[PDB]
């Protein structure tokens, strides 16, 4: 009796849950079913064997509202709102210009960047864009980035610096991740007084 | 139905709505969406009065002057946040 | 005479009507009953005479509502409702003995004879359909609905097509009342026997013929429980098929516009199980614990009557929380998580065994693993998060309260 | 004065993001485009207009 004195459990029994838990729920579970949705594969489920070339069918132009007329027959052979498709396609072809050939980075990968994220603020403009989707759908692009990129987000306003740092899963490997790339920046920036400058705004920052 | 506009479905019952125009579109399918062409204001509530019979039992209609919910909704947001873009 | 039975017949309905759409749960069933007793006494009085014509199609039309309401206060059918049609059909054709399927064969060539009943006739062909249909008598249905249209119709044996192919035959002209017509009747019909047929075909492994009519079944009358249903449907029809993002989307509607998801968080997990996502699994299913503790009717036919209730095979049934939080301590013991799926069953054990005050868990019975089994299973997530000296405890409990299990209790306390 | 200014960066900034959640949650269909976002909306416009302009 003293076994049943260890082994009873007081919480056990339960309530209805009240209607503000009841969609709290809910809307974590559509998120948990997003966050493990994927779009690559499923341009490769729905349609036959993501960039702004697999949207826009092969370098036709990189005008604005093209794009956008785009995207919306995109979405509707998918069934997903286009907010997310832009979050991805453009997380995407961030990591693209982060890695195709230190904590920075200089000409055309900045020109392309901008190229694009300009574009990011129109679609933003005509409220085209889901903006925790790319908070997440950059998280599992993580280490692909730079921090002279997210600084360049932070500055024009596609995300601020607080919406991914509370986006992020984990957040010990928030943590070390900014310091290691802290460490690594501050190596730099002594390099040289022009490197510097570009540094410590984003530094003070 | 019109072929190059099928978006539309003129009305041909050989009484007293014939003439009348319509439309119909559907987002989230519920919240659908009507409009209609009458000749003039009876035409306009026998519509209704015929219709909103035939319906579910909670079917809420409403009137529209201004634009739909979503777009006017969208259209304060986004000088919402120019606004506050302008003062930040 | 007439002109006093059809003002009881609309009072009557009328009244019935307001007690739909106002009252509350007793002044609602009151007037109901009220009214039903009304319609009984009604009926027996016109079964007070033989035969004669003119008041035939109100008859037909009042036993109709009569069965309607009898049936929407039961929530369930009857075969009393059988033999009040076979009564009317009699009570008819001796203007002009054997067996239903003969007795509709006749009836039909007799209205076939055209005399002005036959929007009547289908609404009640409507509710034997409904009968025969939660009934699964669809073989002589389809013959019945052959009879209806025309025997051109005999190598149609799909019965959706004949179910598409029974016209209502009339706009409902200046008549005795009723709470439904033929139309309102076919999409309820149209909706429940697809509905059917999917779930079946699913369970039967086919996943492609299934997702036709499930579609076809979001394509028309559903309200919004039946819509989540489909979309459960489609998802684990999508899983079935191989397409572990599809179902995804169907799964997450279903979230949206439904109150109700534990199908929807099993079918996620059932797909978690399909890609190796068990943290996901898992994660769906602490949730779906959640999620099952959570929680009207009409005056009418509707179409939660012609739903057969979850079958175990069927994708949208759902254990009890203690039947499924069995299943999260299980599958997360065998992820290699005994740390937490300890926890788990230990309050798993509690939710049977300290329940006395509250609404007691049904037992597991013949289906579900034997009480002492799950002793086990707790002692062995016990022991691997080398909660020994408690595994006793168990063990001691187990032998006081009371075969291979003793041995296994033996064995499990000395590993302890 | 700095004071002043700094206090209405910060109090604008607030309902900036609030705002933006919501857009986040139109983009997704995640609430509703029902109503009382409607009057959500017009507590904002409130909240702005009253010490408007302030033209010194």
């Amino acid at each position: 009796r003293r076994a049943w004195a260890e082994l009873l459990a007081g919480r056990v029994k339960r309530e209805k849950y009240n209607p503000e838990r009841a969609q709290k729920l809910k809307e974590s579970a559509v998120r948990l079913l997003r966050s493990h949705q994927d779009l690559n594969a499923l341009l490769l489920e729905v349609e036959g064997p993501v960039i702004d070339c697999d949207s826009s069918e092969a370098y036709a132009n990189h005008s604005s509202s093209f794009i956008g007329s785009a995207l919306q027959d995109q979405a509707s052979r998918l069934g997903v709102p286009v907010g997310i498709l832009s979050a991805g396609m453009v997380a995407s072809s961030v990591g693209q210009i982060c890695t195709a050939p230190p904590v920075l980075l200089t000409v055309e990968q900045r020109k392309k960047l901008s190229s694009l994220l300009e574009f990011a603020q129109y679609l933003l403009a005509h409220s085209m864009f889901s903006r925790l989707s790319f908070c997440q759908e950059l998280w599992k692009i993580q280490s692909s980035l730079l921090l002279e990129a997210v600084w360049h987000l932070h500055v024009q306003g596609i995300v601020s610096l607080q919406e991914l740092l509370e986006s992020h899963p984990d957040m010990h490997a928030v943590g070390s991740w900014l310091f290691r790339n802290l460490c690594c920046l501050c190596e730099q920036m002594e390099a040289s007084c022009q490197h510097a400058d570009v540094a410590r705004a984003m530094l003070s920052d | 139905i019109i072929k190059e506009f099928p978006e539309v479905y003129f009305c041909e019952r050989p009484g007293s709505f014939y003439g009348t125009l319509f439309t119909w579109k559907q987002r989230t399918p519920f919240e659908g969406i009507l409009i209609i062409y009458s000749r003039n204001q009876t035409v306009m509530f026998q519509c209704l009065h015929n219709l909103i019979r035939i319906l579910p039992i909670n079917c809420f209609l409403k009137n529209l002057k201004s634009g739909s919910e979503n777009f006017l909704i969208d259209n304060m947001a986004f000088t919402l946040e120019k606004e506050l873009v302008t003062l930040s | 005479c007439l002109d006093l039975w059809r003002e009881k017949n609309d009072r009557l309905v009328r009244q019935a009507k307001v007690a739909q759409n106002s009252g509350l749960t007793l002044r609602r069933q009151q007037l109901a009953q009220d009214a039903l007793e009304g319609l009984r006494g009604l009926l027996h009085s016109l079964q007070g005479l033989p035969a004669a014509v003119p008041v035939l199609p109100l008859e037909l039309t009042v036993t109709c509502n009569f069965i309607i309401l009898r049936a929407s206060l039961a929530q369930g059918f009857t075969e009393d409702q059988a033999q009040d049609i076979q009564r009317s059909l009699e009570r008819v054709l001796e203007t002009q003995e054997q067996g239903l399927r003969e007795l509709w064969d006749s009836v039909l060539r007799a209205s076939c004879l055209l005399p002005e009943l036959l929007s009547a006739l289908h609404r009640l062909v409507g509710l034997q359909a409904a009968l025969w249909l939660s009934a699964d008598r669809l073989g002589d249905l389809a013959l019945l609905l052959e009879t209806l249209n025309g025997s051109q119709s005999g190598a149609s044996k799909d019965l959706l097509l004949l179910l598409k192919t029974w016209s209502p035959p009339a706009e409902e002209l200046d008549a005795p009342l009723t709470l439904q017509d033929a139309q309102g009747l076919k999409d309820v019909l149209l909706t429940a026997f697809a509905y059917r047929q999917g779930l079946q075909e699913l369970i039967t492994g086919n996943p492609d013929k299934a997702l036709s009519s499930l579609h076809e079944a979001a394509s028309g009358l559903c309200p919004r429980p039946v819509l989540v249903q489909v979309y459960t449907a489609l998802g684990s029809c999508h899983r079935k098929m191989g397409n572990p993002q599809r179902a995804l989307l169907y799964l997450v509607a279903a979230l949206k516009e439904g109150s109700a998801w534990g199908p929807p968080l099993l079918e996620a997990s059932r797909l978690y199980q399909q890609l190796g996502d068990t943290t996901a699994e898992l994660e769906s299913l602490e949730l779906l614990v959640e999620a099952l503790n959570v929680p009207a009717p009409q005056f009418l036919i509707e179409v939660e009557l012609l739903l057969p209730p979850p079958d175990l095979a069927s994708p949208l049934h759902c254990g009890t929380q203690s039947q499924t939080k069995h299943i999260l301590a299980s599958r997360c013991l065998q992820t290699g998580r005994a740390g937490d799926a300890a926890e788990h069953y230990l309050d798993l054990l509690a939710l049977l065994l300290d329940s006395s005050e509250p609404r007691f868990s049904p037992p597991p019975s013949p289906p579900g693993p034997c009480m002492p089994e799950v002793f086990l299973e707790a002692a062995v997530a016990l022991i691997q998060a080398g909660r020994a000296q408690d595994a006793l405890t168990l063990c001691e409990e187990l032998l006081s309260r009371t075969p291979l299990w003793v041995s296994a209790t033996h064995l499990l306390q000395g590993q302890a | 004065r700095v004071q002043y200014l700094r206090q209405i960066h910060a109090n604008h900034e607030t309902l900036l993001r609030e705002v933006q959640t919501l857009r986040d949650r139109l983009c997704t269909e995640d609430e509703a485009s029902s109503c009382a976002t409607a009057q959500r909306l017009l507590q904002v416009y409130r909240q702005l207009r009253h010490p408007s302009l302030i033209l010194l």
